[PDB]
């Protein structure tokens, strides 16, 4: 899993969120 | 381009780093200066991320990623799309080395769950006691994993780096206590960051803005201390298509994107119908207008501290659609088939309110609070708590 196992559990939820609000479409 | 966007740093002694940010170096490093120093970047919130972290952060689009299938030319393909990104934001930067150092320390060997057995997760400090890391790095200065716990950048862009240790000058104080004989000494500018045991320099802020006391909690672990809610206002970012609810942290959204289509709309009262407020009491969830309305002081201070306008609470149209039940995960409330596994009276868990006849009224009531009162919770509700 080598992209993602030098990361924390914590670190990809972060990514994760941040992420998921940067690329959110707003509604219509 | 931001003056501190990078900082290198060097080792100059048994557990002794020194780092220069970008805008301070008095010469233009060489790409084996590049390549030896441990170089952090800053993200779009001031974390600070060593290369090989750098480097997987770099998203996949969207797209791309569907168009992709395959698999292993998968990675090859994803490892393609990353290396054009971080090649052309070294060139942007300045930086002649460039180099990743994802490799791996091939003398160590996995355990079973393909992780770190316990002996080889810790780096020992000479004086300062040991650390535990995520990931066993050929290179492993250069890939961060032998950084100090703090990093201070003072306003002038000076950093200083600091180890905590078991019954330190701050043994059972709080961080809160430090970060103000930091802001008093360099400047109230002043940043502090946080190291993760990836490697990561968080932002003691962003950390806060995550869950409170956060920034705390990572403090006193680096000594070995141990020590002891909803957000205040969320935004429904799922309901797409129609997509399960997803609803985000205000706070978090405005603190840390101030220039999001999201949180400019909620400045400007727009989105409303998709935002959910905390009542006094802290246990449930109701539209602004319903806040307004029953506690109009509650929600003129709420409102004030989270930055949202007071519009938001003089506006309604003419609630079923909603899930039965929302988790609270972080800076955001999830459904429950969205948590893994691993992550499911909780005081977590929120249950969408019925009235007497059996309707929803669009509140979200904490689980805790139908325990206290004796209140069965609804039929649906039960069943994806089962
Ligand atoms: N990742
Ligand atoms: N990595
Ligand atoms: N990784």
């Amino acid at each position: 899993h080598h992209q993602s196992n030098g990361f924390t559990s914590l670190d990809l939820e972060m990514i994760e969120l941040e992420n998921f609000v940067l690329h959110c479409p707003l509604p219509e | 381009r931001r003056t501190d966007e990078y900082i290198l740093v060097r080792q100059t002694g048994q557990d002794k780093f020194a780092g220069t940010t970008k805008c301070n170096l008095d010469h233009l490093p060489t790409k084996a200066e590049f390549n030896a120093s441990c170089r952090l970047y800053r993200d779009g919130v001031g974390n600070y991320y060593p290369p090989p972290l750098a480097f997987e952060r770099i998203d996949l689009p969207e797209q791309l990623a569907a168009q992709l299938l395959e698999p292993r030319e998968q990675s090859k393909q994803c490892f393609q799309y990353k290396l054009e990104v971080w090649n052309r934001a070294h060139a942007e930067m300045g930086i002649t080395g460039t180099d990743i150092f994802y490799q791996t320390d091939k003398n160590i060997k996995l355990d079973r769950n393909y992780k770190l057995r316990p002996e080889d997760r810790y780096i020992q400090t000479e004086k300062y006691g040991r650390r535990e890391i995520q990931k066993r790095y050929e290179h492993q200065f250069q890939a961060g994993s032998l950084l100090p716990d703090i990093l201070i950048k003072t306003p002038q862009n000076d950093i200083h780096f600091s180890y905590r240790f078991a019954g330190d000058a701050y043994a059972n104080k709080r961080f809160e206590e430090f970060e103000r004989a930091i802001k008093t000494k360099y400047g109230s500018d002043t940043e502090i960051k946080l190291k993760s045991k990836s490697g990561i320099m968080h932002d003691s802020k962003y950390l806060e803005s995550w869950e409170r006391g956060s920034a705390d909690i990572r403090f006193a672990e680096f000594a070995g201390e141990n020590r002891a809610q909803f957000p205040a206002a969320t935004v429904n970012m799922g309901r797409q298509p129609m997509t399960r609810d997803r609803h985000v942290s205000v706070d978090y959204l405005l603190q840390n994107l101030p220039n999001s289509p999201w949180t400019q709309a909620l400045k400007e009262g727009k989105l409303w119908d998709r935002v959910q407020v905390l009542a006094r009491d802290g246990n449930r969830y109701m539209s602004p207008s319903r806040l307004e309305y029953s506690d109009p002081e509650h929600f003129t201070q709420l409102m004030d501290q989270v930055g949202l306008p007071v519009s938001m609470g003089r506006q309604s149209h003419a609630f079923d659609r909603q899930a039965a039940v929302i988790v609270a995960d972080g800076p955001n409330l999830r459904e429950v088939p969205d948590l893994s596994p691993e992550k499911l009276s909780q005081k977590d868990v929120l249950i969408a309110d019925r009235n007497e006849k059996g309707q929803r009224t669009g509140t979200y009531t904490n689980v805790v609070e139908y325990e206290r009162l004796m209140m069965k919770l609804p039929s649906d509700a039960a069943q994806l708590l089962a």
